[PDB]
RNA sequence: UUAAUUGCGAUAACGAACGAGACCUUAACCUACUAAAUAGUGGUGCUAGCAUUUGCUGGUUAUCCACUUCUUAGAGGGACUAUCGGUUUCAAGCCGAUGGAAGUUUGAGGCAAUAACAGGUCUGUGAUGCCCUUAGACGUUCUGGGCCGCACGCGCGCUACACUGACGGAGCCAGCGAGUCUAACCUUGGCCGAGAGGUCUUGGUAAUCUUGUGAAACUCCGUCGUGCUGGGGAUAGAGCAUUGUAAUUAUUGCUCUUCAACGAGGAAUUCCUAGUAAGCGCAAGUCAUCAGCUUGCGUUGAUUACGUCCCUGCCCUUUGUACACA
C-alpha cells in the first residue's frame, strides 16, 4: 500500500492502548505514528472523542486539536 | 494613449468631462409655466419641463 | 518671417497684453527645421492660470 | 418624547448606521443578534466595546445596526465603531458630559479606530503599473 | 428624443466642435474668433464671432 | 555563559558602504562609569541596551 | 462573575470578560515576565488585546511597531511566501490553534512561551558585508524582527509538503526555541549567523 | 519641506509694517485680519501668510 | 420567546431545516439528481449526492424569506462561484439553472414559497409559520 | 536650511521674467447651513410570522406625518506645523510631545521652463514639400489566400508545482462603469435545458431598470491524506450550442474521455516604503464573436528601511584635459 495506511479492525485494537498517554493528539500525530493515513486517522478521532479516551479543546475543521482523558 | 503613433514611453491621458443635472418639483397652474419656461434661457445648461407631472 | 511675425506681436502688446509669444517652426532658409521665437512681455507656462488667462 | 441618537460608523467604504435608544438590551446587527458575524473570530472585534465599559450600561438601551459596503472585515470594524459612537454619544446627550467623559477615556484608553476613522484611503492606479505604486517589469535587452 | 443626456451633451459637443473647425476653414479670411451656439425654444442660435462683419 | 548588557547614551551617524551600519556609543550597566563606542546592524534609538559577547574591543568606522 | 441579562441573551463566558480581564479568550498579559532584559520596551505584553488582528498604523513612522502586540507581529509574519499575503483570518486562526497547541502540550501560558521563544531566536551578533565580512552588534529592534522572521519562515518550511499542519510545525518551533533545543530551523539557525560572526569578532 | 516661500514670507513683512496695531499673536483673529485687509486670491495662501505674520509678531516682542 | 429565522446561526439551522425536509417526503427530487454538479463551473457533482437538495431547499427557503423576493437569476448568481478555466484567469460563471428553478418549484408545491408579484418568489404564512418552528426547535434542543 | 536657484543671508551688484512653489482636480472631517417619492430613516395605518403585555423579525416604489444621522451636490468652514518643549550665531529651519478627521508639499495626480535629439510618426489626419504611378493602376471594389505559417532564440504575461492546499456543500459582502427609436443596447421575471444556451414577456434614453451588478479571494462543516496524488491541466477524440454571408488552419462557450511538463527554478535581471507590496476578482476600451492585454476600482492586506554613496545614475561647486558628430 503506501506507508502502513491500510484499513484494520486489529489496528483499532493497536490504536486503543497506543493513543492513551498522549499528551496531544491530532490527524498528524496518528499519521506520524506510521499509523493509519488521514482519512482513518479522523474517523478514529471521532469513535475516541464518543468513547471518552479523548477531552476536544477546539475542534476547527481542517485542524482538530484534543487531549488525554482526565 | 497621448502619442498619434505607438513610440515612446506608455503614458496615458485621462480626459473627464462632467454633466451635472437638477431636479424641480414646482406646484405651479398653467399661468406661470408659460412665463417661467419661456425666460430663464441661458448657454451650456438646457432645461426641460415634465408639464404631464 | 521676422518682420510679419514681430508686426503681430507688437500689435497684441500694444492691444493691452500682459506678454505674447510667437514661435514659427518649419524649413526656414533652405531645408532644414528652424524654430525662430519672438516673445515680449510675462508668458506663464504651468499650472491653471494657463486655462485662465493665456490663449494659444 | 423618547431617548434615540441616529449614529454612524465606517472602515474604508463600510456605512455602518446605529440607532441606540431608550430599551432593554436589545443588540442586533441586520435585524440578527450580534452573536452572529460572519467571520466568528471578528466576533470579539464586534463585541469589544461592550466588554470594555461593561453590559451594565447597556441594561437600560436597545442598538440596531445597518452595514452597507465594503468587505466581511470593514464592515465588523464599521459595527464596533458605530456602537461605541452610538453609545457615547447617548451618553452625552441623555445623561451628562461626566459619564460621556468616563466612557470616552475608557474606549480611547484601549486603542481606537473605534470613535474616529482610519484616515487611510485607496491611492488611484497610474499607467505603467498593476496599482498605486507597483511598476510593469522593464525590459533593457 | 429619446437619446440620453450622458450621451445627447457630447453629441451637441460635437455639433460644436464640427461647427467650430466649419467656419475656421470657410470665415478664417474675413476674421474668426470662435462660435457660439445658444438653445432656444423654437430656435437655436449660432453666433460668429469674426472681424469685419461688412464681408462677414 | 558571560554576556554584558550595555545601554546607548548617543548614537553617531552611520559607518559602512551604505548606512547599515550605526556607530553607538554604550555605558555598561553591571560596573557603570565605562563608555565604550561600538557598532550595531539595526534600527537604534537611545536608551537602548545593547548584548557583548565582549566588552573588550573598541569599534571603528567601516570605510 | 455579575451574571447581567440583556434582550440579547449573551454567552456567559462572553460575559466573564467585560473588565474582567482581556485575554484571547483564556490567555492572560497578567504576566510570566519577559525574563531577558534588552527586550523588554521591544515587546508588547503590557496592553492586552481579544484577537491577533487590529486594523493598525504601526508601520507609520519608524518605531510605531515596537509598540504593536507581539502576537500580531506573529500573525502578520506568517502571511509570506506570497500565495498567503493578506489573509490576516487564516494566519490569526492559525494563531488561536498553534497557541491551544503549545497549551495543550507544555502548557506554561502559550503567550510567554511565544515571548520566550523570541528571546532565545534573536541574532545577538551578525556580519555585513564591508568579499569581507565585518562583524557588529544588532539593534534590539532588528533582534524582534529576526527572531519573528526565523521562527515563522522554520514553520512554514517544515509544513511545506507534509501532513504535520502550519500550527503544529509553528507550534513545535516556538517550543524547542522558548526550551534551547536546536531542532526547529531555530537556535541552530541563529547559532549559524553567531558562528560567522564569532570568525570577526 | 515646511519652508515658506518669498511669495508669502514678503506678503507677511508688507503687513507688519503696515498693521503692527491690528495684528494680535493669534492665527486664527491675524487669519480674518488678512480676510478684511488684505484681497488673497486662495484660501490656503492666507492660511500661510497669517500664519507666518504670527510667527514674527511672536519673534517681534522678544 | 420571539426566536425568527434570523435569532438562530445559519448553518446550525440550515442542517435541523435539512433534517425536517428529509424526514417529511413532501418535497420532490427532478430525477436527474446524482447526474449534475450545480454549475456550468465545477469539477464534480455535490459529494453527499444522497438529496443534496434539502440543503439547497432548505437555503433557497432561507435565502427568500431574508429576502424580498428572489429571482431563478438571483439564486444562479448567488450559488455560481470561480470557474478555474484552465491556464487562464479564474472567472464569475454563475451555478445550474435546472437546480434553482425546480426546488423554487418543489417549495411552491409544498407551500414554503409563493410566486410574488413584481416578479420572482416570496415566503408564504405557512412558509414563515414552518421556517420559525424549527427556528425555535434548534435553539432549545441545545438550550 | 529646504522636496526645491525653497529660503535666511553674505554680497558689483541693483531691480526683474520663466520654471519650483503658488494654482487646479481629487480622497478623506463637517450630530453646522441649504433640499431631497430618481437617497434614506424614525413614525403612525393595511398587514405576515413567533410570542401573548407591553415585545421581536418582515412586507407593502399610488396610505399619510416628520427630519437629513447615513447617501447626493451647492455655498462654505477646517490646517497655518496650531500649542508646548527642545534645538541652530536662538535666522530661515529641523526634531519630540499634545490636540485634531487630517501634522510627509495632509495622500494621489493634472499643469509643467530654456535648450536639445538630424528620438517616433509622411500607416491618424482634404497636415504637407519633393519624388513615383496615373487604368494591363501603386487608386478603391470583388473572390479566395496570408498577417496565426515552425530546427531555433529573446521580451511582457497567465497557470502551477499543493494540506497556509484541492474538491463538495453551505456562509455570503464591494467600488468605479456602461447601456437601444427607426434602432436590436443593458436585459429583470416565469418556463424549457445537466449544459452552454433557448423561448414568451418586462424595467430602463437611466441616483428610478439591469443592480444591493448579493464579484472573487474569504468564512464555516465535510470529503481527499505527503502519491506527478483527487496538485497541474497541456495536448488530443467525439458530440451540443451561440455570434457571424462565412467558424476548415479548430472564434468563443459547454459535456464526457485522453492525461504531458512542472517537486519552487542556473548565470542573471525587475518592481516596491502603507491602505503601499502582494493575493483576489470586478467594470470600461477595441467588441458581431473573441482578453491570458490595457485603462480604472474596490476586496483581503504584510514583512522590512525611515537610511547611504558601495553599484547604476542625477544636481551644484572645485579641478585636469591633446575631447567638441564632446
Amino acid at each position: 500500500a503506501q506507508h502502513a495506511v491500510i484499513l484494520d479492525q486489529e489496528k483499532y485494537d493497536r490504536i486503543l492502548k497506543e493513543v492513551p498517554t498522549y499528551r496531544y493528539v491530532s490527524v498528524s500525530v496518528l499519521v506520524d505514528r506510521l499509523k493509519i493515513g488521514g482519512s482513518l486517522a479522523r474517523i478514529a478521532l471521532r469513535h475516541l472523542e464518543k468513547e471518552g479516551i479523548i477531552k476536544p479543546i477546539s475542534k476547527h475543521s481542517k485542524q482538530a486539536i484534543y487531549t488525554r482523558a482526565t | 494613449r497621448k502619442t498619434p503613433n505607438g513610440e515612446g514611453s506608455k503614458t496615458w491621458e485621462t480626459y473627464e468631462m462632467r454633466i451635472h443635472k437638477r431636479y424641480i418639483d414646482l406646484e405651479a397652474p398653467v399661468q406661470i409655466v408659460k412665463r417661467i419656461t419661456q425666460i430663464t434661457i441661458e448657454p451650456g445648461v438646457d432645461v426641460e419641463v415634465v408639464v404631464a407631472s | 518671417i521676422r518682420r510679419a511675425a514681430y508686426g503681430v506681436v507688437r500689435y497684441v502688446m500694444e492691444s493691452g497684453a500682459k506678454g505674447c509669444e510667437v514661435v514659427v517652426s518649419g524649413k526656414l532658409r533652405a531645408a532644414r527645421a528652424k524654430a525662430m521665437k519672438f516673445a515680449d512681455g510675462f508668458l506663464i507656462h504651468s499650472g491653471q492660470p494657463v486655462n485662465d488667462f493665456i490663449d494659444t | 418624547a423618547v431617548p434615540s441618537v441616529q449614529t454612524f460608523g465606517k472602515k474604508k467604504s463600510a456605512t455602518a448606521v446605529a440607532h441606540v435608544k431608550a430599551g432593554k438590551g436589545l443588540i442586533k446587527v441586520n435585524g440578527s443578534p450580534i452573536t452572529l458575524v460572519e467571520p466568528e473570530i471578528l466576533r470579539f472585534k464586534v463585541y469589544e466595546p461592550l466588554l470594555l465599559v461593561g453590559l451594565d450600561k447597556f441594561s437600560n438601551i436597545d442598538i440596531r445596526v445597518r452595514v452597507t459596503g465594503g468587505g466581511h472585515v470593514s464592515q465588523v470594524y464599521a459595527i464596533r465603531q458605530a456602537i461605541a459612537k452610538g453609545l457615547v454619544a447617548y451618553h452625552q446627550k441623555y445623561v451628562d458630559e461626566q459619564s460621556k467623559n468616563e466612557l470616552k477615556k475608557a474606549f480611547t484608553s484601549y486603542d481606537r479606530t473605534l470613535l474616529i476613522a482610519d484616515s487611510r484611503r485607496p491611492e488611484p492606479k497610474k499607467f505603467g503599473g498593476k496599482g498605486a505604486r507597483s511598476r510593469f517589469q522593464k525590459s533593457y535587452r | 428624443a429619446l437619446i440620453s443626456k450622458k450621451r445627447k451633451l457630447v453629441a451637441d459637443g460635437v455639433f460644436y466642435a464640427e461647427l467650430n473647425e466649419f467656419f475656421t476653414r470657410e470665415l478664417a479670411e474675413e476674421g474668426y474668433s470662435g462660435v457660439e451656439v445658444r438653445v432656444t425654444p423654437t430656435k437655436t442660435e449660432v453666433i460668429i464671432r469674426a472681424t469685419r462683419t461688412q464681408d462677414v | 555563559t558571560p554576556v554584558t548588557l550595555a545601554k546607548v547614551i548617543k548614537v553617531l551617524g552611520r559607518t559602512g558602504s551604505r548606512g547599515g551600519v550605526t556607530q553607538v556609543r554604550v555605558e555598561f550597566l553591571e560596573d557603570t562609569s565605562r563608555t565604550i563606542v561600538r557598532n550595531v546592524k539595526g534600527p537604534v534609538r537611545e536608551n537602548d541596551i545593547l548584548v557583548l559577547m565582549e566588552s573588550e574591543r573598541e569599534a571603528r568606522r567601516l570605510r | 462573575f455579575t451574571p447581567v441579562v440583556l434582550a440579547t441573551p449573551i454567552p456567559e463566558e462572553v460575559q466573564q470578560a467585560q473588565t474582567e480581564i482581556k485575554l484571547f479568550n483564556k490567555w492572560s498579559f497578567e504576566e510570566v515576565e519577559v525574563k531577558d532584559a534588552s527586550l523588554v520596551d521591544y515587546v508588547q505584553v503590557r496592553q492586552p488585546i481579544f484577537v491577533a488582528h487590529t486594523a493598525g498604523r504601526y508601520a507609520n513612522k519608524r518605531f510605531r511597531k515596537a509598540q504593536c502586540p507581539i502576537i500580531e507581529r506573529l500573525t502578520n509574519s506568517l502571511m509570506m511566501n506570497g500565495r498567503n499575503n493578506g489573509k490576516k483570518l487564516k494566519a490569526v486562526r492559525i494563531i488561536k490553534h498553534t497557541l491551544d497547541i503549545i497549551n495543550v502540550l507544555t502548557d506554561q501560558n502559550p503567550i510567554q512561551v511565544v515571548v520566550d521563544a523570541i528571546t532565545n531566536t534573536g541574532p545577538r551578533e551578525d556580519t555585513t558585508r564591508v568579499a569581507r565580512r565585518q562583524a557588529v552588534d544588532v539593534s534590539p529592534l532588528r533582534r524582534v524582527n529576526q527572531a519573528i522572521a526565523l521562527l515563522t519562515i522554520g514553520a512554514r518550511e517544515a509544513a511545506f509538503r507534509n501532513i504535520k499542519t502550519i500550527a503544529e510545525t509553528l507550534a513545535e518551533e516556538l517550543i524547542n526555541a522558548a526550551k534551547g533545543s536546536s531542532t526547529s530551523y531555530a537556535i541552530k539557525k541563529k547559532d549559524e549567523l553567531e558562528r560567522v560572526a564569532k570568525s570577526n569578532r | 519641506g515646511r519652508v515658506r516661500t518669498k511669495t508669502v514670507k514678503r506678503a507677511s513683512k508688507a503687513l507688519i509694517e503696515r498693521y503692527y496695531p491690528k495684528l494680535t499673536l493669534d492665527f486664527q483673529t491675524n487669519k480674518r485680519l488678512c480676510d478684511e485687509i488684505a484681497t488673497i486670491q486662495s484660501k490656503r495662501l492666507r492660511n500661510k501668510i497669517a500664519g507666518y505674520t504670527t510667527h514674527l509678531m511672536k519673534r517681534i516682542q522678544k | 420567546p420571539g426566536v425568527s429565522v434570523r435569532d438562530v446561526a445559519a448553518q446550525d439551522f440550515i442542517n435541523a431545516y435539512a433534517s425536517f425536509l428529509q424526514r417529511q417526503g413532501k418535497l420532490e427530487v427532478p430525477g436527474y439528481v446524482d447526474i449534475v454538479k450545480t454549475s456550468s463551473g465545477n469539477e464534480m457533482p455535490p459529494q453527499d449526492a444522497e438529496g443534496w437538495f434539502y440543503k439547497r431547499a432548505a437555503s433557497v427557503a432561507r435565502h427568500i424569506y431574508m429576502r424580498k423576493q428572489v429571482g431563478v437569476g438571483k439564486l444562479n448568481k448567488l450559488y455560481g462561484g470561480a470557474k478555474s478555466r484552465g491556464v487562464r484567469p479564474y472567472k464569475h460563471i454563475d451555478a445550474s439553472g435546472s437546480i434553482n428553478r425546480k426546488v423554487l418549484q418543489a417549495l411552491e408545491k409544498i407551500g414554503i414559497v409563493e410566486i410574488s408579484p413584481k416578479g420572482g418568489r416570496r415566503i408564504s404564512e405557512n412558509g414563515q409559520r414552518d421556517l420559525d418552528r424549527i427556528a425555535a426547535q434548534t435553539l432549545e434542543e441545545d438550550e
